[PDB]
């Protein structure tokens, strides 16, 4: 299984991780069954 | 989820993946049923002493 939990906290701060406190509520459960060793993190890019 | 006792309404707040709830002795003390996913709360039947 492989199980993510999330939480949005709206935030203003600029630089770091706000300091407090906020319980990750879970959002799916994935019958995956594979193995898992590495992860990589996708993003986008902007053209003008 | 076998058990006895006497099911009535709740006011307990339960979040979307939450199930069931538990006490201290690992009983059930709250359900949600199947077909109209309400939350059912679980009171054990009257008992004491004679
Ligand atoms: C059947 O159960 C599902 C939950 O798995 C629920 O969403 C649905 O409303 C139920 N349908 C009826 C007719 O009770």
């Amino acid at each position: 299984y492989f199980k993510i939990y999330s939480k949005h906290t709206p935030i203003n701060l600029v630089r770091d991780l706000p300091q407090g406190f906020s319980a990750l509520e879970p959002l799916v459960d994935l019958p995956i069954g594979i193995n898992i060793t590495r992860f990589q993190t996708l993003l986008a890019l902007h053209r003008s | 989820l076998t058990g006895t006792g006497v099911l009535t309404e709740s006011n307990k707040k339960f979040l979307p993946f939450q199930q069931f709830g538990r006490d201290i002795a690992d009983t059930t003390d709250a359900v949600r049923d199947p077909q109209t996913l309400e939350i059912l709360d679980i009171t054990p039947c009257s008992f004491g002493g004679v």
